Parts: C-alpha cells; structure tokens; sequence
RNA sequence: CAGCCGCGGUAAUUCCAGCUCCAAUAGCGUAUAUUAAAGUUGCUGCAGUUAAAAAGCUCGUAGUUGGAUCUUGGGAGCGGGCGUCCCCGCCGCCUCUCGGCGGGGCCCGAAGCGUUUACUUUGAAAAAAUUAGAGUGUUCAAAGCAGGCCCGAGCCGCCUGGAUACCGCAGCUAGGAAUAAUGGAAUAGGACCGCGGUUCUAUUUUGUUGGUUUUCGGAACUGAGGCCAUGAUUAAGAGGGACGGCCGGGGGCAUUCGUAUUGCGCCGCUAGAGGUGAAAUUCUUGGACCGGCGCAAGACGGACCAGAGCGAAAGCAUUUGCCAAGAAUGUUUUCAUUAAUCAAGAACGAAAGUCGGAGGUUCGAAGACGAUCAGAUACCGUCGUAGUUCCGACCAUAAACGAUGCCGACCGGCGAUGCGGCGGCGUUAUUCCCAUGACCCGCCGGGCAGCUUCCGGGAAACCAAAGUCUUUGGGUUCCGGGGGGAGUAUGGUUGCAAAGCUGAAACUUAAAGGAAUUGACGGAAGGGCACCACCAGG
RNA sequence: AGUCGCCGUGCCUACCAUGGUGACCACGGGUGACGGGGAAUCAGGGUUCGAUUCCGGAGAGGGAGCCUGAGAAACGGCUA
C-alpha cells in the first residue's frame, strides 16, 4: 500500500461485534451534544473531539449512543468549518516546507517530498469537487493559501 | 504480462501491427525495397542476351570451375551471372544467343558451393537445352 | 497438518493472534475505574489513552501517555471490571 | 489489489486440496460464491460449508472430501450465445461425460445442462471437475 | 553431381554408361507467388535470472481495471421412483386521471409499459447464382432439373415436382432480470374530498335570449394544516488525515576535535639516504636521512565497522546546535471507495567531462627521463601538467546487477538478528523496595538476510519463489523473433562542445549460443616417484 | 434576407457572429486499390486473393463546352 511510499503496514483499529451500549454509562445523548457544542466553540476537529470523550468520559462511538456522526451533528447546527480537516492539514504542511525551502534552496529531499504532497492534494480535491463540497473553480495556487491556514 | 480485458481490442490490434514488422519475411514482401531491387520484376523467368563466358571458382572443401555466363536483360537493361547445368553443355552456346533464365530454388539466396549465383539457363535459341542434351533435337543453324 | 478444526479454536490459541487474524475480530483494550486516594471520586479511563487527565479538583494528574498502554501516578488504584 | 473476489478463493481451494487438507477458510464471503459452492455440493464434489457472519464482508469455511481434481475460473466474464457451448466445452473440459461449466443467467446460477434444458444462455464464470 | 548434410585427390553404394529395381501413370517433372506445417507473430495459445530480451528511480493526464451490501425461503394446482428428489401455472404492482370487452359488475389499447441501457430468447425482414443438403438409376460420375403410369396406344390422357438451412455487425419487435454501469428525500420531500383564495376561464346548466359571476376543467401564483415507523447501508487484514511515545552512518546550515602528510625556523651527532628481482635517474660536508621543540596550510574522518541500520534510487560515518520532513508500532479517534497500473509530460540522477570565480597538501591521465627487452612510444622507478577540494550553472550515461517490473492472495518447517508493543519466574541496578536498558523465558506485527526438504517447477545450474502452466485466463505496463551489416548511413530534436534520443537498407552467411559430461592442457594448488631427472662425485 | 435550382441545403450573393476537427489517431502521404455477393487453404480460431459471366460505379486518345430529347454534359452526336 502506501500510495506514495513502499511500506506494507497494517496498524489500525478493530471495532467489536456488540454495537450496544454497556449499561454502566449513565450519560444521555442530549448531554453529549451539549459537550460537543462546547468543544466545537474552542476550535477543535472532529477527531480531537472523539478522543477526549473516549479518554475521560467513557464514550466509545457516538454513532451508537446517538445515531448520527459528529460532522453531521455540527452541520445541523451550523458550526462546521469552511474547509475539511484532511485538505486543511496538507495545505498547512506544504506551506511550512516551502518556507523552509525559501532559505535552504539546496535540499532535494524536501523538493521531492513537496511534489509528492501537491500530487496528493490535486487528487483529493477532485473528490470533493465532484462530490459537491468545493465550488467548480476552487484551486490551489501555491502563492496564496498561506493565508487560508493561519 | 498480457492486457486481457473486455474492451482492449484497439491496443492489441495495434500492438500486433507495429510488432509484426520485426519478422523478416513479412517485412521483405510488404516493402518494395527487395522488389524494386530484384532484377526480375516480381517474375519467374526472363529472356536476355549473352555478352561473355567465364568460369567461377567454388568454395573451400571442393575445388572446381562452374562455367557461368554474363548476361544482359532486354526489358530492364541490368546484368547478371547464370549457371549452365550439365556435362559438356557450354559448347552448345555461341555469342549473342538470346537465352531464357530462371531461378535456382532458394528465392533470392545463393545455392551450394557457388559464390554468388542464383540464376540458371534453361533455353537457348528456343530449343530446350535439356532436350538438346538428350539428343531429341538439335539447334537451329 | 492434514486435519484440524478452525471453527472452534482453543481460547488460548485465538487469544495469541493479531486482532483481525482471529476468526472474528476482537478489541484488545478496556475501560477502568480509578480511586485517587486524595479524593473520593471514581473517574473512568481508557487503557491506551494518549492524553493527560486532570482530576476533578484540577489538583493532580493520573495518566501520562506512552506509545502503548498508559501509566498511573504510583498511588492510584484501578478496577478493570467493566461490562 | 483484489479486483475479483471469486478468483482468489478457488485458487485457495485448489491449492489446499492439491495438498491433502480437510478444511479451508476463504475470507471475503460473497453472495456469488455461495451459489457456486451450492451447485458443486449438489452434484457431490464437496461436503457442507458453514458461513461465518460478521458486520463486514463475512467469512466462510468448507469441508472438502478431496475427490476434486481442479477448480477453475474464467475472467473476463464473457457472453455466451447458446450455439457456442460446444466450442467452449470441448476445449475446457477433459471429456464429453463429466465436468460442468457454470454460468450466471437471467434464471440464476446454473450449469450448462440445465441452461440447455431451459433454452437460455448467459455469461460465463468458471468451471470445475 | 548436390533443395540440406555431403560425393570426386586410381578399388567412387552419389560422376559418365549398360543390366536390375522403386514410385505415380496418360500424365510427370522445373521456376515463382500464396496457404497448412508455424504453439517460429501466439485472442483461443509463446517468451523475458544466465540462451535475444524488464526503461536508473519516482510522480503523472488520456486509456484499461475496480471491494461488501437491498426478496430468500415456506407454500400451491400438479406428473413420475403427512410423504420425499426431480418435472409444469402462481402466492409482472396497479391503472378506473380514462377505453368500452343517474348508477353495478367482470377486462384493455393508453397511462410507468416498462429510470436509462448493455445482456440473452423469440419473431419480422433479408436479391439470385455459389456452399451444406432433400428427391430423381444423366449407361455410373461430374453435372442438370427433370420425370413417371397404365396401356389394342384411346388415357385423346392420369400422377406429379421444381424442398430446407446458414446469411457475422448496426437497425426493428416482444418476453426473462442474475451479471456490469447510472438515478431518486439532507440549506427536504411524496401523499391527503387535500382546505382556503389572486387569475384565464372551453360549453354543462340560465328553454331560444344581453351580460356578469356563477358548480363546472387546467393552467400560473400565494396562505394555513394532519398524515409517513416520517428520509442518511455498514466501516474492508482497501486507502487519506489526525494523535502519543520512540527510532535511525536519512537531508540542509553553522560549529568544535584528531593523528598523519608537506613546507619552514632553531638545536644535536654524523656520511651516506632513496628505490629495486637487481640497478640507475635523484637527494647528498653549501650538512642530506635520524632524533627534538615550535609554526603554517590544505585534505581525510582509522581501529569500534557487523552477510547490522536508513533512503525512491544515486548514495549516507568525528563533537554539538538549529530547520523542516518519514517509515514501522499503538489506537473501541476521523472521512467514507476517495483506489491499482500508467502513452504524452515533469523532478532527481556515481565517476569522467564542460563553463565562471576562490584554492591548490597528497595522488596523478598527458609529458620528459632512467632500467628490462630482438623492439616497448607499456608492465617497474624518479619528476610532473589537467584534474582530485569549495561556491554557482550545463550534460544525463554505467556489470546504474538481486544481470530477476508494480499490486494482491495462496502455498512447509527451524534457530537467529534489528525496531515497536504485550507479558512472566529471578539476578543486578541506585541510595532505602518502583518505573531504564541488560540479560533470562515466550508472544505479535511488519523488515534485511540465513539453514533444511521428492511442496512444485525447470534444458539444467538451481529457485519458498524462477511455484500454484497443455488440468493453459487475478489486474495492468514496457519490450524480444536466426547470426553479421549496425545502434551504422540519412532525416528530425536537445546541448556551449563532447554526445544523447528516435533509428534503416543493399549485401553476406549455416550455423553463432546456453547448461552440464569424458579427456587433454595449464608459467594453478596439494600428495608421492625416477641417476634414460637433479645434488655430491667418478 | 434573397438569386439560381425539378425540389431541401454556404450550392451562390450581401450583412453579422467566431467558430469547426484532433492521441477513441484528424491532417498529409503510399497502395502491385473499383466495391460487394464470393475463391483457395482450413481441428477450433484464423491467413491470403477477388480485373474476370450477378448487382452498383466510372470511362470511351488528354482536357473543356453544348444541341435535340421524358431521359445524355452522349461520344458507332456536335464544336474548340
Ligand atoms: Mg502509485
Ligand atoms: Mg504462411
Ligand atoms: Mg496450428
Ligand atoms: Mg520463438
Ligand atoms: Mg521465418
Ligand atoms: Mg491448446
Ligand atoms: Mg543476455
Ligand atoms: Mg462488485
Ligand atoms: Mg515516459
Ligand atoms: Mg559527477
Ligand atoms: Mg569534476
Ligand atoms: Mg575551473
Ligand atoms: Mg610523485
Ligand atoms: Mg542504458
Ligand atoms: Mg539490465
Ligand atoms: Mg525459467
Ligand atoms: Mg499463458
Ligand atoms: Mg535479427
Ligand atoms: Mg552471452
Ligand atoms: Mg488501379
Ligand atoms: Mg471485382
Ligand atoms: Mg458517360
Ligand atoms: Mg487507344
Ligand atoms: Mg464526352
Ligand atoms: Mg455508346
Ligand atoms: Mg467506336
């Protein structure tokens, strides 16, 4: 596997077969959506939201206690960010490397790694653009988009 | 490996086309180079005129003289060498005798122990040299 | 080797396999309940927690993460009795 | 990648049975296999099979009684036209007695004999003997 | 003479002739195209470690190929050897908004006629002659469509025939719905005499009349409501991203350290020192080589260094600090098929080499000398230019080799090693008992390799992949077709030049080649042997 | 929008617009190229030929233009 690399790892998770709720948790979904909303004000991704609940409150899967996903929940309220998480971080990482590269213009591994990254991006947007999340004319320009990130 | 899809036909049909030219016989035939360079215009036999009579030497392990002739054609004008198969038969040929020649049997390739001959004489003066040998006829003096 | 049963493997045998490569998948983690002697609360935590939990009083810390399972503060007892 | 779910299983049936095993496990556990296995079992070439369920592709187990020589697959799924059976079946099979080419068709999954007794053709999947 | 191998050099099974025999037979040889043989152009159906052959590595558009999943039974009318396995209608849905077999029936063309196809089965419609083929004793046959009967011959006539099939692909018509693709309700929508209402309003009624709303239909538009179990398939031992602790001669910039070498200064004692198979060229009382204390400059990073690690490959080794990336593991986090391979095109690419600056210890193509030699414009020795070093741009080749494309599954064991995670007797640890390695003992993942075997293959050598291949089909890319001419000539293209990429033909030739075997040979190695060998001697 | 044409059409003329084809191979060039029904070989799949008695097309020394006629740019009709 590893679309742009030679590895063949299999490190990943394994949900159980019992989808039920384990009856020691005495916490209700209405209270869950509240805590989600709080954690969404302070600017946290869906994944950061899920790990916290699992670590410190006793929630494995929102989809079982609730019936919906985290992203659908926010978008019912109107708090989902403009861009998606995946595309966001790739754009962040690129901007750092190029900045690093503006000075140390004799590092070819970085160039090579850069071209890999941008290739990963143009694929991903072709999904979101077909799937009708991004407009038909959104594009990554590589001279802007330092400003989208931060 | 091999392509092997259900809608791959253009590729395969193409691949066989450009890759067939790497066969010697097909390439020879379907290009005009061997054809326009053959003294016979895609033909079996041909008449022509004698202008010399020479003797060609043979290959190493044999040793002999094979009694050939320099011959000019009527239609094309080109020049060639030709062989006279039988014992004592060169004497049956005079100068400027209007002979008929043919191939030998290998389709452009040289045969045997003769260095560079691929034509044999058949008829001199229209009286079928083989018959003349056997004494079934004589020449038209 | 020429004859076995795969439907009914030994429990010790299916236990010593990778999560997926078992006959059926199975998770390898648990939740547990902590005591915090300086308190009288019982907060519950995941094994491979990859976070730092502060107490209810914001007085103390319980788990510092690691590449695998977490740790405890060497004075804090856990009850691995869930379900 | 595993662009085909049926190709791999029959290979992993064939190899094991070619060795001398008594049971095997084949993973992805899809619908079309189940029909394919049912019709083999029905004619008698194998025993029973138990199909494990999970909330995924699933899994499955078979019992062999290895009186089988080869199990085969033909891909791409060609299109038969009911006059070409003879030309397919003479140059895939060992004889005119036994061996079955299995094909999907509008009526279902069946062997070639039943297709001719119902007078319909379809698309080809594989073969066994 | 001889298509090929080959025959003829005074006893020719092969030439010139005679007897004899062989094959086809009113026909038989010869030349040239063209089919089969050719599984030597390979869809069915080749090959690619060493025989000819996988681009140096990576990305990437068109192309080709793509995971799992949504009505199954049990029955019913039946026919064979309560029943049981194989046979035949059904448990295609209604459509009445309508057609016509003031209101009641039971059915059809329409209205979905089938969300849209592909698929398969049927039917239509295909110019004849030709082909397969039915009938007919043309004197048989090839052909051809004719022919046969009772009978004084009367019967002024009778029977007859002039079949059938195939006709790829597109196009037409009707049935079946597995397989493959697509569509539908997510900033809500289907249905309800639905209910209000703002409009046009065609003839139904106002008998015929003059005009309006009028109940009428169907238009655009706007308002409030009850109803649906009210609407989102799961989350791949497919993938992307997040998070945590680590890992490593991975990459760039600056920085400190080391012995050695070469030169220079000063001190000390003394005639040789170098280098060779042996010599000389050369350095040498104007003090060499040796020893001693200092200084300078530029290169290189020993032993530790391993069938150990990292990187796409090229390739990577002193200390420290900084900068930005990454694999594997762990995960009851997240998105939900987003993917594999890839013409065109794009990045990187040892050494040599080219261009412009700085620098120049050591080594050293050219070049000059001294030796060996029949000769040496070489092997040896002494000197010594370009270059070897750094900064910035060109070129794009190698035995760039695992001489072995990438992805994915399956297929036998054993003991180790390196990273991460999980555990357990015990020893140390340290400073009083814990979490760090270290070992001790196992496990699990994905790695560089290794030993063993009738797994199985293969021309063999050999190989857990070069296997699962005449029992031939997992997906896809590039490339080969007797040997030379030849990676040549020419045309186009890049480049400062050198060169690179694409890439012929005439002609020539019957063998070139691969793996293994028996000899012979060897200025290759290990044991022995001889006065037609030696040593010592006559 | 019109002219010519037995009729539809950039077939032609004027005024406007700037479009049409292409790696699913246009464009250009070669053909010992008239096309098809068919012929040879043929396990199954294919390879090659088809000027040649049937259907359709083109031409009458090379080029162009016409009269008559229902019908011809005729050629055993005319004019250069
Ligand atoms: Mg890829
Ligand atoms: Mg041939
Ligand atoms: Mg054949
Ligand atoms: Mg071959
Ligand atoms: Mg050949
Ligand atoms: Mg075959
Ligand atoms: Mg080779
Ligand atoms: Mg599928
Ligand atoms: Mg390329
Ligand atoms: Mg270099
Ligand atoms: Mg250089
Ligand atoms: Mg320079
Ligand atoms: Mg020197
Ligand atoms: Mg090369
Ligand atoms: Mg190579
Ligand atoms: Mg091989
Ligand atoms: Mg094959
Ligand atoms: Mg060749
Ligand atoms: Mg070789
Ligand atoms: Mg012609
Ligand atoms: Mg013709
Ligand atoms: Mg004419
Ligand atoms: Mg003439
Ligand atoms: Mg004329
Ligand atoms: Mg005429
Ligand atoms: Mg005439």
């Amino acid at each position: 596997g590893r679309m742009h690399a030679p590895g063949k790892g299999l490190s990943q998770s394994a949900l159980p077969y019992r989808r039920s709720v384990p009856t020691w948790l005495k916490l209700t979904s209405d209270d869950v959506k509240e805590q989600i909303y709080k954690l969404a004000k302070k600017g946290l991704t869906p994944s950061q939201i899920g790990v916290i609940l699992r670590d410190s409150h006793g929630v494995a899967q929102v989809r079982f206690v609730t019936g919906n996903k985290i992203l659908r929940i926010l978008k019912s309220k109107g708090l989902a960010p403009d861009l998606p998480e995946d595309l966001y971080h790739l754009i962040k990482k690129a901007v750092a490397v190029r900045k690093h590269l503006e000075r140390n213009r004799k590092d070819k591994d970085a160039k090579f790694r850069l071209i890999l990254i941008e290739s990963r991006i143009h694929r991903l947007a072709r999904y979101y653009k077909t799937k009708r999340v991004l407009p038909p004319n959104w594009k990554y320009e590589s001279s802007t988009a330092s400003a989208l990130v931060a | 490996g091999k392509c092997r899809g259900l809608r791959t036909a253009r590729k395969l049909r193409s691949h066989r086309r450009d890759q067939k030219w790497h066969d010697k016989q097909y390439k020879k035939a379907h290009l005009g180079t061997a054809l326009k360079a053959n003294p016979f215009g895609g033909a079996s036999h041909a008449k022509g005129i004698v202008l010399e009579k020479v003797g060609v030497e043979a290959k190493q392990p044999n040793s002999a003289i094979r009694k050939c002739v320099r011959v000019q054609l009527i239609k094309n004008g080109k020049k060639i060498t030709a062989f006279v198969p039988n014992d004592g038969c060169l004497n049956f040929i005079e100068e400027n005798d209007e002979v008929l020649v043919a191939g030998f049997g290998r389709k452009g390739h040289a045969v045997g122990d003769i260095p560079g001959v691929r034509f044999k004489v058949v008829k001199v003066a229209n009286v079928s040299l083989l018959a003349l040998y056997k004494g079934k006829k004589e020449r038209p003096r | 080797p020429l004859a076995k049963d795969l439907l009914h493997p030994s429990p010790e045998e299916e236990k010593r396999k990778h999560k997926k490569k078992r006959l059926v998948q199975s998770p390898n983690s648990y939740f547990m309940d902590v005591k915090c002697p300086g308190c009288y609360k019982i907060t519950t935590v995941f094994s491979h927690a990859q976070t730092v939990v502060l107490c209810v009083g914001c007085s103390t810390v319980l788990c510092q993460p690691t590449g695998g399972k977490a740790r405890l503060t060497e004075g804090c007892s856990f009850r691995r009795k869930q379900h | 990648v595993r662009m085909n779910v049926l190709a791999d299983a029959l290979k992993s049936i064939n190899n094991a049975e070619k060795r001398g095993k008594r049971q095997v496990l084949i993973r992805p556990c899809s619908k079309v296999i189940v029909r394919f296995l049912t019709v083999m079992m029905k004619h008698g070439y194998i025993g029973e099979f138990e199909i494990i369920d999970d909330h995924r592709a699933g899994k499955i187990v078979v019992n062999l009684t290895g009186r089988l020589n080869k199990c085969g697959v033909i891909s791409p799924r060609f299109d038969v036209q009911l006059k070409d059976l003879e030309k397919w079946q003479n140059n895939l099979l060992p004889s005119r007695q036994f061996g079955f080419i299995v094909l999907t068709t509008s009526a279902g999954i069946m062997d070639h004999e039943e297709a001719r007794r119902k007078h319909t053709g379809g698309k080809i999947l594989g073969f066994f003997f």
